[PDB]
């Protein structure tokens, strides 16, 4: 049972602090090279910090003076203290055990850090009314932060569903659409409801989409 | 400071084909300091190859690595559906340094998009904002052009686009373009249209509606 | 009762050098040493002394002088200095923070790189804690990286601690071999046996 | 509290002269060393001249040996690099670097303190 499990990610305003955790099992953080590696939305992997078993620490230039890597030997847990956070620190943060010549063989699942002055807000859900096959959907507008989940007919409708990646609007709020194509013959006989869930704001919206 | 460059940015091949991914170092380095990682969409990276040519545990034989000094190559002898992902090389210098990554996408036959336009709902108009959505459904290749037209005026600077990942079943993409106006601006115009240009279309396709009809 | 030149030739011009994890030490005594000659030797692209100027060494007498020598790759030369961290400084050869000797280094690609690699030059990759200053660890015990004992068998979380450099002529200078000589000066409550000219 | 202040860069024609200066302050003794590194647009940072302060020993790479002179004025704690017979190959950003040791080293990573760098250009 060799695994890594991150936690502690969340939403912080610029200049704030956040502490990440990475609980190990099987391997021991006391005896390994351990890395933090982050990935900004739509970008590549960036190594961030490294701690030797002997205790030496190293940092990328982009985080020097602000981030601090450490560990708790008894709890078998790795930490990353992040101070003076900036918008460009928004990323998924992974911890990994480094074997150097044998590569980083063990990775966690990642924990998401979002740095923004925007306030948590639930989405407005508006119908995309239909007008062989017809297309309909839901517009999930003006929420923050990521993510939202969208299902159709409580999960009974999955075929032909396209839920698009959100776009960050100039207001700092996210917006996305979820669409589905169905036979036009079923518009008058089948209800279509999009089930929107935004857990950060505890928002649950069911929107029936009918022809206009 | 060593620099790692991966090419191409995107590799388009069909399943069953042989893939060759390039990773170049600005300095000639030992092969024991170069590793490869695979990252599928929405998932964490996983070690693929270490020491330039050694497969990590559980990695199938179709993955191989080679290279010496400055030019390193990842070879996939017969792409399987699960192999279409992003691949990163990584060099161990003063610190671990990842290349920019290469995405391996599925090359399929050309598929023209189905285009749909959605006017803003009456519910949204009550809030003072109007969003117009143009949908491009199940097309390939990924390259496409959406031109918003408002009373025949080409609209630029007030729309945003989003593209789904390649579909697991037909390997197509879909795109949504959202035109955002104030309610007061939306009421100043009659004809709203999106004109779609794509390799699968002999001429541009336009979907439109007249506001209030 | 004639005083001879110190055998620095046997250190700097040895046919082969030691691996850094098993670094060699030569105890030098009862001889005259010209340090300025070494200092003005141009191929020594790295010649650094701490708390003392290299041209002052010829005016000083010591009880003994120690010459440590080994091979590392080029981009690790900066770790052979006081206050350094990294795989070499931490796990292979450690200088004390208050070091007051000299560090000498030069490219040895022509001597130590081999077609097909020189895997006989090795370094310690895995170690649980840092070396003390001037500590030499030649253990080859399997390294336990997890909670399960290895019992001398490499496997999951059980790794051989040493790794080969594999020096090749086609590597860049950062990964080419560099020969290093560290001079330490010892002063005891005893007559001095090593002086400068 | 080590600080390195450089000046003296600029544009010159082939064969012209240029003098760089590096005012080093904050050291607690003379057992430090000053080096001039340069970095071409697409190449690596490479040292061209060195001066060990305590013993006042200069060192030069072979490509500048009869063209560059490094020296120190003790009054203003400034190390000067006189560059004569400049060639187009000399075009680069020149950095002053300081190392906490008496002597010389070709590796940039061996120097703990770096100036902001000054641009030197030789016109074709
Ligand atoms: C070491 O030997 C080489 C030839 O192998 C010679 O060129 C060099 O001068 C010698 N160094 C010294 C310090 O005598």
């Amino acid at each position: 049972e060799v695994q890594l499990l991150e936690s502690g990610g969340g939403l912080v305003q610029p200049g704030g602090s956040l502490r990440l955790s990475c609980a190990a099992s099987g391997l021991t953080v006391r005896s390994n090279y351990m890395n933090w590696v982050r990935q900004a939305p739509g970008k590549g992997l960036e190594w961030v910090s490294l701690i030797y078993s002997g205790g030496s620490t190293f940092y990328a230039d982009s985080v020097k003076g602000r981030f601090t890597i450490s560990r708790h030997d008894s709890k078998n847990t790795l930490y990353l203290q992040m101070n003076s956070l900036r918008a460009e620190d928004t990323a998924v943060y992974y911890c990994a055990r480094d074997l150097v010549v044998y590569g980083m063989d063990v990775w966690g699942q990642g924990t998401t850090v979002t740095v923004s002055s925007a306030s948590t807000k639930g989405p407005s859900v508006f119908p995309l009314a239909p007008s062989g096959t017809a297309a309909l959907g839901c517009l999930v507008k003006d929420y923050f932060p990521e993510p939202v989940t969208v299902s159709w007919n409580s999960g009974a409708l999955t075929s032909g569903v396209h839920t698009f990646p959100a776009v960050l609007q100039s207001s700092g709020l996210y917006s996305l659409s979820s669409v589905v194509t169905v036979p036009s013959s079923s518009l008058g006989t089948q209800t279509y409801i999009c089930n929107v869930n935004h857990k950060p704001s505890n928002t649950k919206v069911d929107k029936k989409v009918e022809p206009k | 400071d060593i620099q790692m460059t991966q090419s191409p940015g995107t590799l388009s091949l069909s399943p069953g084909e042989r893939a060759t991914l390039s990773c170049r170092a600005s300095q000639s380095v030992s092969s024991s300091s170069l590793a490869w990682y695979q990252q599928k969409h929405g998932q964490a990276p996983r070690l693929l190859i270490y020491g330039t040519s050694s497969r990590a545990t559980g990695i199938p034989d179709r993955f191989s690595g080679s290279g010496s000094g400055t030019d390193f190559t990842l070879t996939i002898s017969g792409l399987e559906p699960e192999d279409f992902a992003v691949y990163y090389c990584q060099q161990y210098g003063s610190s671990p340094l990842f290349g920019g990554g290469t995405k391996v996408e599925i090359k399929r036959t050309v598929a023209a998009p189905s285009v749909f336009i959605f006017p803003p709902s009456d519910e949204q108009l009550k809030s003072g904002t109007a969003s117009v959505v143009c949908l491009l459904n199940n097309f390939y290749p990924r390259e496409a052009k959406v031109q918003w037209k408002v009373d025949n005026a080409l609209q630029s600077g007030n729309s945003q686009e989003s593209v789904t990942e390649q579909d697991s079943k037909d390997s197509t993409y879909s795109l949504s373009s959202t035109l955002t106006l104030s309610k007061a601006d939306y009421e100043k115009h009659k004809v709203y249209a999106c004109e779609v240009t794509h390799q699968g279309l002999s001429s541009p396709v336009t979907k439109s509606f007249n506001r209030g009809e | 009762h004639h005083t001879n030149l110190c055998p620095f030739d046997e250190v700097f011009n040895a046919t082969r050098f030691a691996s850094v994890y098993a670094w060699n030490r030569k105890r030098i005594s009862n001889c005259v040493a010209d340090y300025s000659v070494l200092y003005n030797f141009a191929p020594f692209f790295a010649f650094k002394c701490y708390g003392v100027s290299p041209t002052k060494l010829n005016d000083l007498c010591f009880t003994n002088v120690y010459a440590d020598s080994f091979v590392i790759r080029g981009n690790e030369v900066s770790q052979i200095a006081p206050g350094q961290t990294g795989n070499i400084a931490d796990y292979n050869y450690k200088l004390p923070d208050d070091f007051t000797g000299c560090v000498i280094a030069w490219n040895s690609n022509k001597l130590d790189s081999k077609v097909g690699g020189n895997y006989n030059y090795r370094y310690r990759l895995f170690r649980k804690s840092n070396l003390k200053p001037f500590e030499r660890d030649i253990s080859t015990e399997i390294y336990q990286a997890g909670n399960k004992p290895c019992n001398g068998v490499a496997g999951v979380n059980c790794y051989f601690p040493l790794q080969s450099y594999g020096f090749r002529p086609t590597y860049g200078v950062g990964h080419q071999p560099y020969r290093v000589v560290v001079l330490s000066f010892e002063l005891l409550h005893a007559p001095a046996t090593v002086c400068g000219k | 509290q080590v600080q390195l202040v450089e000046s003296g860069g600029g544009l010159v024609q082939p064969g012209g002269s240029l003098r760089l200066s590096c005012a080093a302050s904050g050291f607690t003794n003379d057992f430090y060393s000053i080096a001039w590194f340069r970095q071409a647009p697409g190449k690596e940072r490479e040292g061209v001249s060195w001066l060990s302060v305590s013993d006042n020993t200069p060192t030069y790479v072979d490509s500048v040996k009869d063209r560059f002179t490094i020296s120190r004025h003790n009054a203003n704690n400034t190390v000067y690099l006189q560059m004569n017979m400049l060639k187009p190959e000399d075009t680069a950003i020149y950095y002053c670097a300081a190392g906490r040791f008496a002597g010389r080293d070709t590796w940039p990573s061996s120097y703990d303190y770096w100036g902001q760098g000054t641009q030197v250009t030789v016109s074709s």
